[PDB]
């Protein structure tokens, strides 16, 4: 059985993670790239990354 | 040095200037007490000084401040120059005696071609209906003769001025005599007005002298239009157009709407522009149900009085201490404007006759009545309270708003590519969620819970689009204007205007500023660009140098346009491309099914969105193209700018020693942190948020959704599944569900911050109002007026071209027949206004005075002794009939009175000058052509044969146009007269990009030629598919779009002005471009030839084939030569013996059939595709810019396979454009399935489809078969490909079963369309014997090198597969 | 194992029920206007008690309120109505047009 | 079993706590290598294509 | 089985943990606390460009 009250879990608890992740770019704003922040919170991203590896180079 | 001064109204009219210009003449506050009028009384402009010193209004002057005259504001003249009339015996009299020969002219100019067609459809002046339309229109209307009067004597005082403007500098006319009792001051800088017997002043721009004219111009159109359909459709009721307007009730509705111009000033266009809310009302009363209706009435005299209310509270404070203080009238004062408002909705009522024609085409009344002097200040502060405002959201509103996006693209990605985007978050999701990941599906939006658009929010992903490594030179470079960089913003005020700390600091600040930046147009600021290169977009994207930038601004300029620093314009056109680009492919929307419709206005939904309500999903756009922050940059930046109204009259107060403006303090028209929302910019992305939204309400409120939106509008309809309560009626159900929908609709749009009010919105059950058009029973109630309304002299030109006038005047006259549904009216209406604009306008050009005229007088005398003709009038007649091809008058070919699109242009050009020939000669277009006893037809066509053969540069001018004849056989496009004058201008340009590419052109111009030039059998499409591939297109469409500004010469030497140099070569192209008549038909017994044409069993298509090959000397030319339609096809009522051709049938009940449904699917003609199949590669690795050229070349594969060097010349290609060897290249290419790229290919220069000469709904009345003529084309052609399309066979059917009724007063049961097989070829497709000159074509690839489309890396080659 | 996962689901609830009664305050200008203020999230009765003594500037605040709560406010119940009132002055107007 | 769901309660008894903090806090090195982590991570598809190059 | 599921779980409790700990230092102000952020992904692209200089 318990899987079935663990799945009951998980649509819950990933149900968090898409409130907190939008909370998350909501809260990565025009007065975090004020402050040049903005890439911390929302990660690095291939362009950029790809970037790094030719400066890498 | 020469200024040539705008012919209409374009942009705006300025209110600060206005108000500039009149404080300064009278030493007060004129229009309101805002800063301009401060300053330009403290420091007056130049361009005003030589206005106020005039000896004339120096007088004006002192006697306003004597008291003897009163001081008005120009709206209140708008009132007085429409209602004047004046008449001395002999000025009647000639004024009456002008228009009655403008309409004798463009009737005796219009029966040639009804003369033509009525001949054909075997149904002074020739054809007894213009007779009877002769003997109808012989005296003109009184209340017509009015508007004509005025819009001459408005375009006289305009023409007086232009043509003298260029013959001297500075020039200001003084006129008192044009129009009577009037005096008016007018220049470039601004205009005066003053009327003695009412002792009245008003000062004003320009532009709004260029406004009365176009008033009066639209006032003078539809009274023009809609006296032409009333007298049609006195003779036949189904000749003129679709609506039955009184016009004595239509010149009191003007003449009542700018009486209510008169009470509420500049603020009564408040008023105005909610005649767009009445009109709607009287439609939805004929068509909707009562609930509908009722509500919808309400809502609407809610608007009007709310309207009407703001304009007298904004009146009376902007008035307040001004020289208007006593100007504002006891009607207002005591509110019985409610009266007046009450008599012209109730004209509005009366004209629009409760008929839902009327209704349609009244909507022309939004534009008729001049425009609003927009207070360039007001409509900032009227929206920084919507902009810096606080926005609450719910965390939950939010996150499924982000899910819907990620659901959208889910949804995207798996019916386009067959995939999910690749996860970096997959882990993140249920079971329930990871098997339809694994599966690669998705839950319908039935399947769909609110819940799953949380989860779905928490995703990101890995990138799957890319970005464009190199700048798209053609995207990003337009003609119009660009903001300074914030330390230079100050350079768009006039100097004068400017405080001393501002004038000596933008002196030292333009020293420490690149040539580009200090440009402000955005040509220039390209061509200035010396240390310009293609990646240095992409390498500013990826890097982010656009966030928190000190060299950013927002300007606001003349409905505001917002404008930024070329830097972040390049973001912004980027971030808008990349969404068309690749995410429109998921938002193609861009007991009882009880339905509703909703539509909502988006004027205000830009303003609406804050960062937390768009960023949340262009999040989800950043991660899918890699890239951090590219299509949020725009909440991500503006936020830390100032946003200033940079309008040339309109300055700030600016503080002592003040200079960067992120410390000037706020104010009207400049303020700071503007929370996103700029107009226009990220409309698409906005779009993909309004479409997303959407189906998130539609989950929420259980109901089925459909979608559309374009620019200011979405249409919403919506299908919820009900079980009927007893007594409630389907329409009672229909507004239940529109009422808890709407309630819906506002509760999740109020979810993401974005306010509504009613005036935006409102509910129908079937009625829709998509692309400004009225749909009812899905029958077309066309706006065809509104379209027509600003036909004139030298419409949508530069310098006044007389070829682009001409065009142009044809182009929107077509209105009236395409969605006007009226052949006559429209060849009336034009040949007044193109008989006006040869026979009057030409004796006053602006740049060549009688020139133009003088050269239309030997052409005209040369076609006098060459037809044998009697007058020079009548000499005229035919000018104005044979086509602007052969250097006549006629812009609209016969042919596109049919079907709009014809694969060839040249068969038409000669069908169309046989057919009006027919007119003089006496032949008849039904039978085979003949000999009879006058030759002039023969004449003409045997002139058309024989000519000297002077081809040049003969491949690449084929390249460039597939149609075209060169040798000097045809009229020279402004572009290839220009062409040259372009390159030498950018060969001085210190952006290398360009000046290389000009430098080598005339070189690469050779190349490009001698490439191809010993291929055999030339197809001129299978040249442009070369000439598309090469990297010289993307270089010819920049010199191509640079040909078309005004001051060519003149470009980055930085005026307004135009060169001596282009009006030169603007004269030698017009003069030669009207006498090229006397070149294309000699007198000179016709190249000696003393036999003329036997034209005993001659095929027009077979002398057109002669000579487009004669012309360039080209052995053969191949597939370009297909026949005219309305030549070929014989056209008969009944089945004979004969038994064949193709059949067209009313499927309609009635007689009539026009503004009628029927039974069958509607009709474009579409053209059977050039079938392939795709091969297996991951498509989107590769971006448009050279998945395109993936294309061309494959055309190139299966076009070409035959030549010589298929290998050598792909190679060649391939290592060149995409930057891979053939071989390994191929594997990309579509492989093509259909046999004959003659008859099936695509490419810009062939037609894609072929509608009808008809408004789509009225196909649905008909139904058409092929089936009998088949059997004498399948084997006359032994079951092989003919050169002939039987989409225009069909859509001459579907056209010619309209203009018939017309004609006739009856749609006629059925249609025979008879072959004249004569004009019908084998279209085989042949070897293309001969090698290209691979040299040549290595050559124009290196000299290009900067505009290839860029080389797929083996980086990408290896995710491509 | 139910006695241990009664703790979780417990806790499960009191962030989940947390999140759905957030409200998120857009980033906007300070007051006094000296420089942006950052975007501020707070639970819905501490978030509608800062509209309700006006400590963050907003207009059409009794809707701000009102809606932030579940809840219908009036301007939206004149607007979303069924029948649509005329106003006194276009309740004059129509007169006129009958 | 007992463990795994002890460790669940004391994962969740911090976020709680975060959570409660975040509101009042409307008035690192974890993130540190929450990025450090996932830039690494992606990073290697780059070398993945890299090597069939 | 549980087995599986309950490091699925520990996973997700993890990025929960992790976003918080994103949210609970973005929420604070001060210029010491707003530095300290900033020379975090400056030292980040310095030991990500240290790692790829290996390889």
């Amino acid at each position: 059985n318990i899987t079935a009250r663990l799945d009951r879990i998980d649509e819950k608890l990933s149900e968090i993670l898409g409130m907190l992740h939008t909370l998350v770019v909501a809260s990565a704003g025009p007065t975090s790239a004020r402050d040049g922040i903005r890439d911390a919170m929302i990660g690095l991203r291939e362009e950029m990354i790809e970037k790094i590896r030719t400066e890498a180079l | 040095n020469v200024y040539l001064t705008d012919s209409y109204l374009k942009g705006v009219i300025s209110f600060s200037e206005c108000n500039a210009l009149g404080s300064y003449i009278f030493n007060g506050p004129y229009l309101k007490n805002d800063y301009t009028n401060l300053i330009s009384r403290q420091n007056p402009l130049i361009e005003h000084m030589n206005l106020k010193k005039l000896n004339i209004t120096q007088s004006l002057i002192s006697k306003y401040h004597k008291g003897e005259i009163k001081l008005e504001e120009p709206t209140y003249f708008q009132s007085l120059l429409m209602t004047y009339k004046s008449m001395t015996s002999s000025e009647q009299i000639a004024t009456t005696n002008l228009l009655k020969k403008i309409i004798r002219r463009a009737i005796e100019i219009s029966d040639v071609k009804v003369y033509a067609i009525l001949n054909k459809l075997g149904l002074t002046i020739k054809t007894t209906l213009l007779k009877k339309l002769m003997c109808s229109m012989q005296h003109p209307p009184s209340w017509l003769i009015h508007w004509f009067n005025l819009y001459t004597k408005l375009n006289n005082i305009l023409t007086q001025y232009r043509s003298n403007e260029v013959k001297n500098h500075g020039f200001t006319l003084i006129d008192n005599q044009t129009l009577s009792g009037f005096q008016f001051i007018l220049n470039q800088y601004g205009c005066i007005v003053y009327h003695k017997e009412l002792k009245r002043i008003t000062v004003t721009t320009y532009n709004q002298f260029l406004t009365w004219k176009d008033i009066s111009l639209s006032r003078l159109n539809v009274c023009l239009i809609t006296w032409i359909s009333n007298c049609l459709n006195t003779l036949n009721k189904s000749l003129g157009l679709r609506c039955g307007f009184n016009n004595v009730i239509l010149t009191q509705l003007f003449l009542y709407g700018d009486c209510i111009l008169k009470l509420f000033h500049n603020e009564g266009f408040y008023i105005i522009k909610e005649v767009e809310g009445f009109i709607m009302s009287l439609i939805l009363n004929i068509t909707e149900e009562d609930q509908f209706r009722k509500r919808f009435y309400n809502s609407m005299l809610n608007n009007i009085t709310d309207a009407a209310n703001k304009a007298q509270k904004n009146l009376l404070s902007r008035v307040c201490h001004t020289l208007l203080d006593k100007t504002v009238s006891d009607n207002i004062i005591n509110g019985r404007w409610i009266i007046l408002l009450s008599k012209f909705l109730k004209l509005i009522k009366l004209a629009g006759d409760n008929n839902l024609n009327n209704l349609s085409e009244l909507y022309f009344l939004f534009r008729i009545f001049g425009h609003p002097m927009v207070d360039e200040r007001q409509a900032m502060d009227a929206v920084k309270i919507n902009c810096n405002e606080t926005k609450f959201y719910l965390l939950s509103s939010l996150s499924m708003l982000r899910g819907a996006f990620i659901y959208r693209i889910i949804k995207g990605f798996v019916n386009n590519y067959n995939r999910w985007p690749t996860l970096r978050n997959a882990i993140v999701l249920p079971l329930r969620w990871l098997t339809y990941y694994k599966l690669n599906t998705y839950p319908s939006l039935l399947e769909l819970t609110e819940r799953d658009l949380i989860v779905l929010s928490g995703l990101r992903f890995y990138r799957e689009f890319r970005l464009p490594k190199k700048v798209d030179l053609e995207m990003i470079i337009n003609d119009k204007a660009i903001s300074p960089p914030k330390n230079l913003i100050w350079t768009s005020f006039p100097r004068n205007y400017m405080p001393s700390h501002i004038q000596n600091y933008i002196e030292h600040e333009k020293l420490k500023f690149s040539e580009s930046d200090k440009s402000r147009r955005v040509l220039e600021y390209y061509l200035r660009d010396n240390k310009f290169n293609e990646c240095d977009l992409y390498n500013c994207v990826v890097n982010q140098s656009y966030l928190n930038n000190p060299n950013h601004v927002v300007s606001l300029t003349g409905r505001m346009f917002a404008m930024q620093p070329g830097m972040f314009r390049q973001v912004q056109i980027l971030a808008e491309k990349m969404i068309a680009e690749n995410i429109l492919q998921f938002f193609p929307e861009s007991n009882y099914i009880s339905k509703c419709s909703i539509i909502t206005d988006l004027s205000k939904f830009n303003q609406a969105f804050r960062y937390e309500t768009s960023c949340i999903c262009s999040d989800v756009l950043d991660e899918l193209h890699g890239v951090q922050s590219l299509f949020s940059w725009l909440h991500l930046t503006i936020p830390h700018v100032t946003i200033i109204c940079t309008y040339r009259h309109a300055p700030p107060y600016i503080g002592d020693h003040i200079v960067d403006l992120n410390n000037v303090d706020e104010q009207s028209g400049l303020y700071r942190y503007h929370m996103g929302g700029i107009e226009g910019w990220c409309q698409k992305l906005w779009t993909i948020e309004a479409i997303s939204l959407l189906d998130l309400i539609s989950l929420k409120g259980k109901f089925s959704i459909t979608a559309l939106i374009n620019g200011d509008n979405q249409s919403i309809d919506i299908s919820k599944p009900i079980r009927l309560m007893e007594g409630q009626t389907h329409a009672q159900a229909d507004y239940l569900l529109a009422l808890n929908s709407l309630k819906l609709l506002y509760k999740e749009y109020a979810g993401i911050g974005h306010k509504l009010k009613g005036t935006e919105t409102y509910i129908s059950r079937d009625m829709q109002f998509m692309s400004k058009t009225i749909q009812h029973n899905g029958v077309y109630y066309p706006a065809s007026i509104k379209k027509v309304l600003r036909v004139g002299p030298w419409i949508n030109t530069i310098l006044d071209d007389f070829k682009v006038s001409l065009e142009s005047i044809g182009s929107l006259t077509q209105e009236l027949e395409y969605r006007g549904e009226s052949l006559l009216c429209s060849l009336i209406f034009r040949n007044v206004w193109l008989y006006n604009q040869i026979a009057l306008q030409l004796k006053n050009h602006a740049l060549c005075n009688n020139k133009l005229y003088l050269d239309i007088l030997k052409v005209l005398k040369h076609l006098k002794t060459f037809f044998n003709l009697d007058n020079i009038d009548t000499a005229l007649t035919l000018y104005m009939n044979l086509p602007m091809l052969f250097g006549g008058g006629d812009p609209n070919l016969l042919y596109r009175s049919f079907y709009r699109r014809t694969p060839d242009f040249l068969t038409e050009a000669i069908v169309h000058s046989v057919f009006i020939l027919s007119y003089y000669t006496n032949h008849d277009l039904k039978d085979k052509l003949q000999d009879l006893s006058d030759d002039r037809l023969n004449k003409f066509l045997t002139c058309i044969i024989t000519f000297d053969k002077n081809p040049n540069a003969e491949f690449v001018t084929l390249m460039r146009d597939p149609q075209a004849l060169g040798s000097e056989r045809q009229a020279k496009i402004t572009s290839e007269i220009n062409r040259l004058a372009v390159t030498e201008v950018l060969s001085t340009a210190p952006n290398k990009i360009f000046s290389k590419s000009a430098q080598h052109y005339t070189t690469t111009e050779i190349d490009l030629n001698d490439i191809m030039q010993n291929i055999e059998p030339t197809y001129p499409h299978g040249l442009r598919v070369v000439y598309e591939s090469l990297p010289f297109y993307k270089a010819e469409k920049i010199v191509n779009l640079i040909s078309g500004t005004k001051s060519i010469t003149n470009i980055l030497e930085k005026t307004s002005a135009i060169d001596l140099t282009d009006i030169d070569r603007a004269t030698e192209m017009m003069r030669k471009n009207i006498t090229l008549l006397i070149r294309i038909l000699p007198l000179d017994c016709n190249r000696d030839k003393r036999e003329i044409l036997s034209m005993e069993n001659l095929s027009i298509t077979e002398l057109s084939k002669y000579v487009r090959e004669r012309s360039w000397s080209l052995s053969n030319i191949v597939g370009v030569t297909s026949p005219s339609i309305m030549y070929t096809m014989d056209i008969k009522y009944t089945t004979s013996t004969i038994s064949s051709g193709i059949i067209i049938e009313k499927y309609n009940v009635n007689s009539l059939t026009r503004g009628e449904r029927g039974p069958t699917k509607p009709w474009v003609g579409s053209s059977t595709q050039e079938k392939k199949t795709m091969p297996v590669y991951n498509r989107q690795v590769l971006t448009k810019k050279q998945r395109d050229q993936i294309d061309l070349l494959a055309k190139l594969d299966w076009v070409y396979a035959s030549i010589d060097n298929k290998d050598e010349f792909m190679e060649e290609l391939s290592i060149g454009t995409l930057g891979l060897t053939y071989e390994k290249a191929k594997k990309l290419f579509p492989q093509y399935l259909s046999v004959n790229y003659l008859h099936r290919l695509t490419v810009s220069s062939r037609p894609c489809e072929f509608p009808a000469s008809i408004p789509a709904y009225r196909t649905t009345n008909y139904h058409f078969d092929t089936s009998p003529i088949n059997r004498i084309l399948t084997e006359k052609y032994g079951d092989e490909d003919i050169d002939i399309v039987f989409q225009n066979c069909i859509s001459f059917g579907l056209s010619l079963m309209s203009v018939v009724e017309q004609f006739t007063n009856v749609c006629p049961n059925r249609i025979i369309l008879i072959p004249k097989l004569n004009e019908i070829h084998l279209m085989k497709p042949p070897i293309f014997t001969g090698d290209v000159d691979i040299h040549k074509l290595k050559q124009v690839i290196q000299k290009q090198h900067m505009f290839l489309p860029d080389k797929i890396s083996l980086t990408q080659y290896v995710e491509l597969f």
